[PDB]
């Protein structure tokens, strides 16, 4: 005849507890910035018409990186049995990514690189010769 | 103009009848064919023999077999519910129906396509069902030993194979799950090298 | 020196012989050559025939594999997965692929000291063997475990 | 007016558009506002049009 | 005998394995049988575990943390709490006839199409649980909310831990 | 028989609420930089693209900082091609540097123009064998 | 610890659990989710055959219910009374409106601690059972009291 409500837990810890309080609201923040941004700007186009995907590409990852991108880039295409371009030269700051993802397409992990680099760099795939080429922007 | 039944290796051909509902029972090589526009509900072949019916425009209509007949219909049909238990061999070129029930037992070869919005299936043994070209809402799917069954669903999958079945589902759905219980087998065989093929998303990623 | 690592975290070389060892007896393949590291398991032992399901009694081995793996320091791990001509190509290397996503999945979710997984499979088209009397008991079908030890 | 694909048969398809007047396509044969049909796709969506549109499934 | 994952969807014979053990009696066999297999003992089970069943007029509702028999954030189902599940069928078994509604609930962070949709996508794994479980899918129905009606505030750490959560309901007639 | 749960994962409440929201503002940053990024179709992509002729498919390594016309000449030269430019020299010349081992003379040159920018263009003509650059006004 | 109240005036999970069994013993239903509490009462025990009265020996239950949610800290609480179709609509919904009346302002009367109090009858608009043989000793004729407990 006891009661219980359904979950029960592991002790947690006040510190997280207050990490999650403040986190909660940063997110809210963030949201409502998306969405007056989305709403005042009009997206216009899709990385896919400039690299989409073909065969030898399905292929899977799931990756955990905080460091350069080159390298990394570098290994997906050897991974990838395909050619490794760069084009301009690598500016005085280096260009940082962290990204943590689980079992996407290889082809989307390309594209969300390219995404969050943004202005600093960008990425094109010709698959019929093969080939990845990584261009830096020409700035200043 | 209401009702014919034949039987005994007779040819048959039609064309341009104009009719509400009639009543079609055709057996022993029943040779027929038709070139027109036919409204009908009741339609029963015994088997053993080839029969096409060119264009159907009919509100219900309902089959069932018992032979092993060789059967091709064109037109529009919203048929409900349907089972097989001989060596049945079926196309239907176009059908507008919202519940869909079908069952069966020891052959069957189905080739349909069309919209669905509610769609089961329960396979026993030996029955092959291309369902692809055939786009539903919501599919169950039942499959006991050695059937093979291809799907096309779009939004919301549930499948269950025992063992030696195999359910080949030729769309990425929105929802989906999948079951085996020993040696039941679920495969997507996409494109697989598809110049814009979508992949799994967050609501959608469901290892199998 | 005292407050500087003495070794890596949970290492003893006796260890990782001796569970290697046991792996080998038990008859899993573990080849290691320089310092790249290549493990070959047979289906029969993992999956059901030609099915992407999993046999629950194999969780203890992938347990293991993952415990030993844990051993070492590592950047990308790779994993193929290769089967018998059982209906088509299209079919065969589908199911390569998902068994090597369903294992690194798993792998992944538990405890792997790892920065870079990949997943592939190729059905039946690299053989290892021309012996092919049988099918899924065939020595040729396999899932291969492929790394390179950090420095 | 747009139009959006439903469901595709080797050779021919039926198709919708905007307005929700259905249509039939033969492999041969003039759509309005896409021109004329060149070649359809069984495996693959797209279909050709005379003006080069391609047209796929609805979303 | 028995196999962890389900045992294939087959109903297992929770008696044999109890009446052999008794005559390695027959009579206390029965009676034990019977007794842990009597619906006070399904729901004194239930509450032992991570399970809230209610019983009042003549509707009947389960709770089901989705947290805990779920792998976080995923539509993908945990293992590992199977027992539930099979006391779950073995409870549910006794209605052969009721009709059936299944409603799933989420927290109030994150975008509300997000939210919407994983409800729905849980909502949608369950039901496809329970039709392979041998119900036919004339008897299922399902559906989920996101913030749309709490029984617990998300201001409180733990009040919104308990306010996601998969409701099920079923009538009598 | 032993099945494992996942070792780092969320089993309290504060960490699920703290991964939800990772993913939620994950997801938001994705989207906005999906918004705030500009990409070009290969139609208008002004780029110099592979002339394609086998006399140009040699090897070499080379590692070079500064000007561009003397190299552009030195290149041409070693693939056995004409050279010419049309325009005038800055008084601020255009400077360049590039350091590779393996690539071809083609994609060189695609990397030259990538680097020039649109203060200058270079183009190839196989049917008489010759390279022009053209300076900009 | 003399000068900071350690805990709340006056409570003890203890007796709660404790009258919350007395109550589920005794038969009037009680059940709480998250932290709402709703409390059901048959008709037919606190009030007498279809008038709105109520039976001098149901002060001591109410006495006790009282006691029983003086253990709350809650700012809203809701009474509602349902009965049984008798004659009419009108005159059901008075019955069922003067009986939560009554009950409303005893327990306001009595030591309780909220700001607001909503009080309403509606008769047999909607049933809970569909056994209706029954008038008065149906079932469904209750009377229904529901509130949060927040913070």
């Amino acid at each position: 005849m006891k009661f219980k409500k359904p979950p029960i837990n592991n002790p947690s810890d006040d510190a997280t507890i207050k990490l999650a309080e403040a986190a909660v609201s940063v997110s809210d923040s963030m949201l409502e910035m998306a969405k007056v941004e989305k709403v005042i700007t009009p997206p216009s186009k899709d990385n896919t018409l400039t690299i989409p995907n073909a065969y030898n590409l399905q292929a899977r990852a799931s990756v955990d990186w905080s460091g350069p991108i080159e390298e990394l880039t570098a290994r997906i295409a050897k991974a990838a049995h395909f050619r490794f371009r760069v084009l301009g030269k690598s500016p005085s700051v280096p260009v940082l990514i962290s990204i943590s993802t689980k079992d996407e397409s290889l082809a989307e992990i390309l594209r969300d690189i390219d995404y969050q680099a943004g202005k600093k760099a960008s990425i094109h795939v010709y698959p019929n010769s093969q080939v990845v080429e990584l261009r830096y922007a020409k700035i200043y | 103009l209401n009702r014919f039944r034949y039987e005994g290796a007779g040819v048959v051909t039609g064309n341009n009848l104009r009719t509400s509902y009639l009543d079609l029972y055709l057996a022993n090589e029943g040779t027929t064919r038709l070139a027109g526009n036919i409204g009908l509900q009741k339609l029963e072949a015994v088997g053993n023999g080839v029969t096409q019916i060119n264009g159907v425009s009919s509100r219900n209509l309902q089959i069932v077999l018992k032979g092993d007949p060789k059967v091709l219909i064109s037109g529009f049909v919203n048929l409900r519910q349907l089972d097989m238990y001989g060596k049945g061999t079926l196309s239907l070129y176009w059908i507008k129906s919202d519940t869909l029930t079908i069952r069966a037992k020891k052959a069957a070869k189905i080739q349909l396509a069309g919209i669905v919005n509610r769609l089961d299936v329960e396979l026993w043994d030996f029955a092959q069902f291309k369902g692809k070209y055939l786009r539903a809402q919501r599919s169950f799917v039942k499959t006991h030993d050695k059937s093979v069954a291809e799907i096309s669903a779009v939004n919301h999958q549930s499948s269950l194979a025992t063992d030696a079945s195999d359910i080949y589902y030729y769309n990425l759905s929105k929802t989906r799950a999948d079951f085996m219980a020993f040696n039941g087998s679920v495969l997507d065989m996409r494109e697989w090298g598809q110049s814009d093929l979508k992949d799994f998303d967050r609501y959608n990623k469901q290892f199998p | 020196v005292p407050k500087l690592p003495c070794r890596v975290d949970g290492a003893c070389d006796a260890t990782i012989i001796k569970m290697m060892t046991d792996l080998n007896k038990k008859g899993i393949k573990v080849a290691s050559v320089g310092q790249n590291y290549l493990i070959s398991i047979p289906a029969s032992a993992l999956f059901a025939d030609q099915s992407p399901r999993l046999n629950w009694a194999s969780y203890s081995l992938l347990n293991e594999i993952a415990a030993f793996l844990k051993q070492f320091r590592k950047i990308a791990i790779t994993v193929t997965s290769y089967s018998s001509k059982y209906v088509s190509v299209k079919r065969e290397r589908a199911l390569t692929l998902a068994r090597s996503r369903v294992v690194s999945e798993y792998l992944w979710s538990q405890g792997v000291d790892s920065r870079i997984i990949f997943t592939q499979g190729l059905g039946s088209d690299k053989p290892i063997t021309s012996y092919t009397l049988g099918g899924d008991r065939s020595p040729n079908a396999r899932v291969e475990i492929t790394f390179r030890r950090a420095v | 007016i747009i139009y959006y694909i439903q469901a595709v048969i080797p050779g021919r398809a039926w198709l919708i558009g905007s307005n929700g007047s259905t249509l039939t396509v033969r492999e041969g044969s003039k759509i309005p506002g896409y021109g004329m049909v060149k070649l359809i796709d069984s495996l693959q969506g797209r279909i050709l049009t005379s003006s080069g549109q391609v047209i796929k499934f609805s979303q | 005998c028995f196999h962890p994952p389900y045992n294939n969807f087959q109903p297992d014979r929770r008696a044999v394995k109890r009446v052999g053990v008794d005559t390695g009696g027959g009579t206390v066999g029965l009676v034990a049988s019977i007794y842990r297999d009597s619906k006070r003992k399904i729901i004194r089970d239930l509450q032992k575990q991570d399970i809230q069943y209610v019983e009042y007029g003549d509707t009947r509702t389960l709770i089901i943390p989705t947290d805990k028999y779920f792998m976080f954030s995923s539509p993908r189902l945990n293992e590992i709490c199977y027992p539930g599940l099979n006391n779950v069928i073995r409870l549910l078994n006794f209605y052969p006839q009721s009709t059936i509604y299944v409603a799933g609930f989420t927290d109030n962070v994150g975008s509300r199409s997000h939210k919407r949709k994983l409800s729905q996508a849980q909502a949608e794994t369950m039901m496809t649980f329970l039709w392979a479980n041998g119900i036919a899918a004339k008897r299922l129905k399902a559906e989920g909310y996101g913030d749309k009606n709490a029984i617990s505030d998300n201001a409180i750490i733990h009040g919104s831990a308990q306010n996601r959560r998969i409701e099920i309901q079923w009538f009598t007639s």
